[PDB]
């Protein structure tokens, strides 16, 4: 699978001089369609994999998924957007996620270091996942925006957080599907928790926050399973959003630690 | 960080600095542009949830594959869609 192998590097190199133009006011337009191809021919290259199977629920779900996405992409109001990017990044988590978990209840690996490695991607994804729903609820009023805060809570994070980790780490010697279950549970718990106190009016920088994330959850779920063309975007944005997220807190003449709590 | 392990160790790191390095100078008025588009490119996630759909037995695997590819392309089509509504914002209507 040279072949694979092939166009994964073809798609690095999109994702690469896309995000470089994307950063650039005289290449901004043409960096996401150069990015576009990227994917393109990620996706397509990946009917390729041996021992593929499964393709009609493939097709089903590549086809729900894009669709309602642009649909809804295309028809929100302008002033709605950074939920929306808040959404579709919210889902890569997910997506990480997904991955992580059924690696692990395939039990696939003899590797433990890799083992690790998804359990991390599971975990940060996760956390992306509903953190950035929950930052979505917010900017929609489908949920109070001011931070949103309860008698001894910093406690109770890091106690979910801390719980979380071990049963992750709990994975490394026993599995029982059991206990798969509560971790993405007490991940998914967290990414609630984590966001609650997050202000309204900060949310555009913890959304870059939950974009590093999933971009590092995809490129650690993407080494802990070979991917290549996972790894190198994963990390690219991962890295590129954490020095993004940087960048905005200081726009917004405020810090990441502000905007993460702002009240305990 | 794995095929193998020091060959991705690099790969790691050398992305790492590169991610950085290729955002460090991007004018404030392109900030959540950048954040769109790169918030795209992790789409590919699908790739991965594609492969592991494609490679599921028991059937709590179909579905939670199938949510993955769900979650996946709705990341990629939402990204772009998303990227190039920010990008028109810059053009003069004609
Ligand atoms: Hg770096």
């Amino acid at each position: 699978m040279d072949l694979i192998q092939a166009a994964y590097f073809v798609v690095a190199i999109l994702f690469i001089v896309g995000l470089k133009r994307m950063a650039h006011p005289t290449t901004a337009k043409s960096g996401i369609v150069w990015a576009g191809w990227g994917m393109v021919l990620a996706v397509l290259a990946t009917f390729f994999w041996p021992g593929m199977g499964n393709f009609a629920l493939i097709l089903l779900a590549l086809l729900l998924g894009s669709v309602v996405a642009w649909w809804a992409a295309v028809r929100v109001a302008m002033t709605d957007m950074p939920q929306m990017v808040a959404i579709y990044n919210g889902m890569g988590g997910g997506a990480a996620a997904t991955i992580a978990a059924v690696e692990l209840l395939k039990g696939a690996f003899e590797n433990t270091g890799l083992m690790a490695l998804a359990i991390l991607g599971g975990l940060i994804g996760s956390v992306a996942f509903t953190g950035s729903l929950i930052a979505f609820a917010k900017l929609q009023g489908i949920m109070k925006s001011r931070p949103i805060l309860f008698p001894g809570q910093k406690a109770v994070n890091a106690l979910v957080l801390a719980l979380t980790v071990v049963i992750g780490l709990s994975l490394l010697w026993n599995d029982a599907t059991a206990s798969i279950v509560l971790f993405f549970l007490l991940a998914l718990l967290f990414g609630v928790l984590m966001t609650l106190p997050i202000g309204g009016g900060d949310m555009p920088v913890a959304i870059s926050f939950y974009n590093a994330f999933t971009g590092m959850a995809v490129g650690f779920e993407g080494f802990a399973v070979g991917n290549p063309a996972l790894m190198v975007a994963g990390t690219l944005v991962g890295a590129a959003g954490t020095l993004l997220t940087v960048l905005m807190a200081r726009a917004m003449n405020r810090s990441v630690w502000i905007s993460v709590l702002v009240g305990g | 960080m794995e095929f193998g392990f020091w060959s991705a160790l690099y790969i790691f790191v050398l992305t790492c600095f590169l991610g950085y390095e290729l955002i460090t100078r991007v004018p404030v008025i392109l900030h959540t542009p950048l954040m769109s588009g790169s918030n795209f490119i992790h789409g590919v996630v699908v790739v991965g949830a594609m492969v592991v759909l494609g490679h599921a037995e028991t059937g709590l695997e179909k579905l939670i594959g199938f949510l993955g590819v769900i979650l996946g392309a709705a990341n990629a089509a939402g990204g772009y869609a998303v990227t190039v509504r920010m990008l028109e914002m810059f053009e003069r209507k004609p």
